[PDB]
DNA sequence: GATCTGGCCTGTCTTA
DNA sequence: GATCTGGCCTGTCTTA
């Protein structure tokens, strides 16, 4: 919410810990596992009746939108 | 065998990677365009004239009693030649709607009247198919056969989307080869029969098919199961008798390993295979000649016209046949800002 | 997510629970798909957005089950597509963009017809009716010429693929009306109802003096394309 | 009285807010180009022609003996009429170069030869001033008098940069009115005398000065000390009698409150004054007529032409006198994108 | 009416 | 050579 870049935040963390720390802020690698709940593909859910033409796997994260294009040359690329 | 660089002065955004060139009654008609029809041309079909290097596209208008067509991207064109009763017919089936779908309907295109002043009116009719209809597909091939003495059509090959039950919103734009059965279609009525091929255990696509005197010869076509481009040639023989359309088949040992070739007619039955893709990276540069007689295919490589560095180093290329030993090819272009003409055009001529 | 309400056990059309107090805010707008695609071309847009519209059209039917607040609860979904401007609504419903004869996305009145008659019109257009009308235009059962057939389907020449609720965008409406009034003022600086054929240099001089005045007062500086702040 | 808009045909980016029109021998010459002289016209001076609304600028060329001029912005122009020796002269002094410094050098401009094919050659001679030179200033006025029978010049008014004691790099760009002492300069030699008079309390700037028959009439200037635009009319009477150019002065009742006016001669000694400004904020709209004779100045309000809404609502406006009852006015123009032509132009004509 | 010359016009090159 | 009409071209209008 303060639009701080990851590398700028790590800079802030190192500077606030090296001087008088007594470290307050958490390191990056504990943030990277902290949001695994906020992103999609974490909670269990289920429809009824089962959806049409949609798979039932409930853990699909970021999927590439091309959706299985047969990149082979001769078709529309 | 010389190539002339053309300028697509105006209307160079209507051509797209896959499209068709119908050669009927002299002048050629471009068919297929980017997006749906715009009000400049409410039909979708342009007339092409090449003069002094200029490529000029003119708007064509349909007749009063004809239905209209979506701009099918990669359809299967079959040239039904002049005879009783309505020359000159083109059978189109079935292609890809620009709203990305597969159309399973067959269209029949013909010429109606003229001029008054250098104007041609066309007419399109949907042809209802009572079947046993072949599943909607693109890239397949249709060919007309005349046998003792009646007329039929042979439909073979092509790809299609995943079966309707197994298509998942992640495998949506996935595409697999349709099963390998040959469909015999009567022009009228819509009785279409399906027959199995004991020798062909797999289908293909993008294979140039040449039909002469109730014999059909299928050149190589790209297979997506094994990712192989077979050099073998396929011959099939349709013997139309009352009332079972028996079909037989055989393999020829050697043919050109080619996919998406521009098959331009020159002589009576002599064609030139103008080139395409032999591997996923390298494109065919050599021009080949294919004469067709009842003995078999006679194949000789001919001196390919000297290609400028641009068309020799291009990633991909496509085109179509303007007829009379003349063909059109296109190369996508780069630059900044937009050219905006995304395609440079070349006209290759034989003899 | 605009609002979430409860109905059970019944007797109430709804009993609302949560209503987004700031719908237009940038803090409440959840991205779903990002693409590097142009808007003009149709084939790439529809090939990528096929699945999204497909599972959306398949989701309206069934009911979801989630473990929330400790218990298993059931949900229904109503989708309202209203955030598109007119260019995209026209091109994704089969109409002709954007200066056609058939002006209204909600009605069938033509450009000249809604000049005489202005204030009396009734909303007719909908998704299923446009699907059926594209079917009429392609099948062409009565065999009319191009213009008559275009008149029968009131200008549906392409198959619609996305469904769009018949509403009006607010922001671009304000921008369009402010550009109309800016042309009226640019006309009234000079005298256009006395001299009906003004020259191009006169147009330039009238716009220049109008922008000079609108700089001295109201503290505005001209813009090439007119954003919304200039309209307000 | 009439006005016509002029189209600022190409090369209209050389007109700046301060500039001069030297009217000599038919066509008039724009002077005071924006920026330094670009090698499109290595002189700096232009000939102007107005034909069917088109304002076309041609590049004049100096002669071999001439020293070259920097494009001063607002100098003091004095028209030395046609007589012995070399008619007719224009005295330019002194203005400020495109680098913000003040010239303090008197230049004399004359014509040399023509044509052949619609070509005119000029010549600029810098003339030395020995003294007791006048301090570098801009905006002042120089006027030409003929007194029994010697020709002299009276130099008065004008702002200057602060003296080099209180000059501070925080008060660098500030200007203050030069002390009010009249300088009598001989055309030849450069012997310049300086006299002071009690009735002239402070100097002025941008005040139109008229000169006839060894009498000079100063209209209302703009005094920067009390910020007043005095409506007093000033008169001074000089005579060069060996060996002093003895000078006296008088105040008059009524003098117009305009600064930076456009004084166009129309009659023998009758002028039409267009005016720059009545007050700091509100510019002058009325046009006035000022005849002058041995008795005194005679004022008459003439009907001003109907102004377009643009030139009536303009904040600032400038120009000069093309002569013969014709004058040229300019209005800065606001628009986005940049027009780029900044100044829209009008031609005003008397009778 | 022929001739001549200044200035108008356009294309390319240079840093931005 | 006189006639004509299809289609080419150009300017304004509309939402972006
Ligand atoms: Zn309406």
């Amino acid at each position: 919410n303060t639009f701080l870049s990851c590398s700028q935040y790590h800079k802030m963390y190192r500077t606030v810990k090296a001087t008088s720390g007594r470290q307050i802020f958490q390191p990056l690698h504990t943030l990277r596992n902290a949001e695994k709940e906020l992103l999609p593909g974490f909670h269990q859910f289920e429809w009824q009746p089962a959806l049409k033409n949609v798979s039932t796997s409930w853990d699909v994260g970021i999927i590439d939108g091309l959706s299985g294009w047969t990149v082979s040359v001769d078709d529309v690329p | 065998m010389s190539l002339q660089p053309l300028t697509a002065v105006n209307c160079g955004s209507l051509v797209q990677p896959g499209f068709s060139l119908l050669d009927l009654e002299g002048d050629v008609y471009l068919f297929g365009q980017k997006g749906w029809p715009k009000r400049s041309c409410p039909t979708g079909i342009f007339g092409v004239r090449i003069k002094k290097g200029e490529l000029k596209l003119r708007a064509i208008s349909f007749s009063n009693n004809s239905s209209y067509l979506p701009p099918l991207r990669c359809p299967a064109i079959a040239h039904f030649e002049a005879q009783d009763g309505k020359p000159e017919c083109y059978l189109i089936h079935g292609g890809r709607t620009p709203n990305n779908e597969l159309s399973s309907s067959l269209y029949m295109l013909s010429v109606d009247s003229r001029g008054c002043n250098r104007k041609v009116t066309l007419r399109c009719e949907e042809k209802e198919l009572v079947g046993d209809v072949p599943s909607a597909r693109y890239g397949h091939t249709l060919s007309v056969i005349n046998s003792r003495g009646k007329t039929a059509c042979v439909l073979f090959g092509g790809r299609s989307y995943m079966p309707p039950t197994e298509r998942t919103t992640q495998n949506w734009n996935s595409v697999v080869d349709c099963p390998p059965q040959v469909y015999l279609i009567d022009l009228e009525f819509g009785c279409c029969t399906a027959h199995t091929l004991p020798e062909l255990t797999d289908g293909q696509s993008f294979h140039v098919a040449l039909a002469r005197q109730d014999c059909v010869y299928f050149l190589g076509g790209h297979i997506l199961s094994s990712d192989c481009r077979p050099s073998r040639l396929i011959r099939l023989h349709v013997e139309l008798l009352l009332g079972s359309p028996v079909l037989t088949c055989t393999i020829l040992h050697e043919g050109l390993t080619i996919t998406s070739a521009i098959a331009s007619p020159i002589g009576y039955h002599e064609y030139i295979i103008f080139g395409g893709y032999q591997s996923e990276t390298q494109k065919r540069m050599e021009c080949t000649y294919v004469g067709l007689d009842d003995v078999g295919v006679h194949m000789e490589s001919r001196e390919p016209p000297q290609w400028t560095s641009e068309i020799s180093h291009s990633r991909t290329w496509f085109g179509g046949s303007l007829g009379k030993g003349t063909a059109l090819v296109a190369i996508p272009s780069e630059g900044n800002p937009t050219p905006p003409e995304a395609y440079h055009f070349y006209q290759v001529s034989f003899q | 997510i605009m609002s979430i309400s409860i109905r059970l056990e019944g007797e109430d059309d709804g009993i609302t629970i949560f209503q987004e107090q700031k719908p237009n805010s940038e803090l409440s707008c959840r991205p779903l798909c990002l693409m590097f695609v142009d808007e003009s071309d149709h084939e790439t847009l529809t090939a990528i957005l096929g699945p999204v519209v497909a599972e959306r059209k398949a989701m309206m039917e069934s009911r979801l089950i989630i473990s929330v607040g400790g218990l298993l609860r059931s949900f229904r979904f109503f989708f309202r597509g209203t955030g598109y401007d007119e260019k995209m609504v026209r091109e994704m419903e089969g109409l002709e963009a954007s200066g056609s004869t058939y002006i209204c996305t909600l009605c069938d009145s033509t450009r000249a017809e809604a000049s005489q008659n202005m204030v009396l019109h009734s909303i007719t257009r909908s998704h299923d009716e446009n699907l059926e009308r594209y079917e009429i235009w392609r099948k062409n059962p009565f065999s009319e010429s191009a213009d008559e057939l275009r008149d029968r389907v009131k200008g549906v020449s392409a198959k619609p693929f996305m469904e769009t609720q018949p509403t009006l965008d607010a922001l671009h409406c304000d921008i369009g009306n402010a550009t109309e009034f800016y042309k009226i003022f640019q006309d009234e600086i000079g005298e256009v109802y006395q001299k009906p054929n003004p020259s191009r240099e006169e147009r330039r001089r009238w716009r220049s003096t109008l922008d000079k005045q609108l700089r001295k007062k109201m503290k505005l500086k001209p813009v090439m394309r007119m954003n919304g702040n200039y309209a307000r």
